[PDB]
């Protein structure tokens, strides 16, 4: 693994000789492209480069099969020819046939790192919010309040771990009746005694998420579990499921699920014990 | 202004292998 | 003036080789 | 007018030689 070096043909800068095949191995390391480029080229010509011919082998497809006798056309360069590969690895074949009827001296090229930005360079970027490019790879990053997901490519709001034990509360969405985070999952969980059934109450007017998209799918969503029993997903502007839920359980998650685009104002429950 | 012609034809080919050896 | 012309086409076939060796 | 174009790929290489002589 290097990050630059250097290609000669045998016996460079004299003629090469018959009846040969070389081949070098190019690697840099991962997060890394290749630019290759040749300043000296003096091969025998033929059409196709059949006789003489240096290769340049990128995956395992041909970038290029140079022969013949060319010099720049800047003085400011003395590049003939050059190639960019997005891979970080790749293969140069030099091979001469039977004769050469002239001095050929052959080819000089030389390859260097090039970084990656996996920001920039694609369709897609691979953060939910900041993308941070460097030398050799990238990070993602995340607004004040928001943490990085162990894929580490989502940020989002931590509003988990709260744990309800009391048999009588109140629970909100974050910001209520501000607009919710994006991109986030908070998980509210209540416990109660054995005899007891959390029964879930809130008013109609008091739950505002955004709706379902064309096919009835909850984009954002809220949902109930109670063992294998499952209330929801709920959304959309007013609340769609019953304004009173019997869980028929004593331990019941909440769960609320955002994506990165559309917040509303978000919703406001209650919750107590009933006898079992 | 004026392209120039189509280029002459190009060198003639160089001379073969040597024959196979003999018995 | 105008822009450059196109190549020419294919020169004739080369001469044969040498004859081979002894053995 | 342009340049002429450049000159053609030069001719299909000659074939091989006669067989030789047996030491
Ligand atoms: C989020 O906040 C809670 C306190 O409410 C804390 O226990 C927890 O470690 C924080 N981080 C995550 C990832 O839950
Ligand atoms: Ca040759
Ligand atoms: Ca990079
Ligand atoms: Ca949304
Ligand atoms: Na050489
Ligand atoms: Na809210």
């Amino acid at each position: 693994p290097t990050m630059y070096g250097e290609i000669l043909s045998p016996n460079y800068p004299q003629a090469y000789p018959s009846e040969v095949e070389k081949s070098w191995d190019i690697e840099v390391p991962e997060g890394y492209g290749i630019h290759l480029y040749f300043t000296h080229l003096d091969i025998e010509l033929s059409e196709n480069c059949a006789y003489d011919s240096v290769q340049i082998i990128s995956g395992d497809t041909e970038e290029g099969r140079l022969c013949g006798q060319r010099s720049s056309n800047n003085p400011h360069s003395p590049i003939v020819e050059e190639f960019q590969v997005p891979y970080n690895k790749l293969q140069v074949i030099f091979k001469s046939d039977f004769s050469n009827e002239e001095r050929f001296t052959g080819f000089a090229a030389y390859y260097v790192a090039t970084d990656i930005n996996e920001c920039t360079d694609f369709v897609d970027v691979p953060c939910s919010h900041f993308c941070n490019n460097f030398i050799g790879g990238y990070f993602c990053s995340c607004p004040p309040e928001y943490f990085l997901h162990d894929d580490m490519k989502n940020c989002g709001v931590n509003c988990s771990g709260d744990v309800f034990t009391a048999l009588i509360g109140e629970i909100a969405s974050p910001n209520y009746p501000k607009p919710y985070p994006e991109n986030s999952r908070c998980e509210y969980q209540i416990r109660l005694e054995k005899g007891f059934q959390v029964v879930v109450t809130l008013r109609r007017e008091d739950f505002d998420v955004e709706a379902a998209d064309s096919a009835g799918n909850c984009l954002d969503s809220l949902v109930f579990v109670a063992g294998d029993r499952q209330f929801g997903p709920y959304c959309g502007h007013g609340f769609p499921g019953p304004l009173n839920i019997e869980t028929k359980s004593n331990a019941l998650d909440i769960i609320f699920q955002t994506d990165l685009t559309g917040q509303k104002k978000g919703w406001k429950l209650r919750y107590h014990g009933d006898p079992m | 202004g004026p392209p120039g012609p189509p280029g002459p034809p190009g060198p003639p080919g160089k001379l073969g292998p040597p024959g196979p050896p003999g018995p």
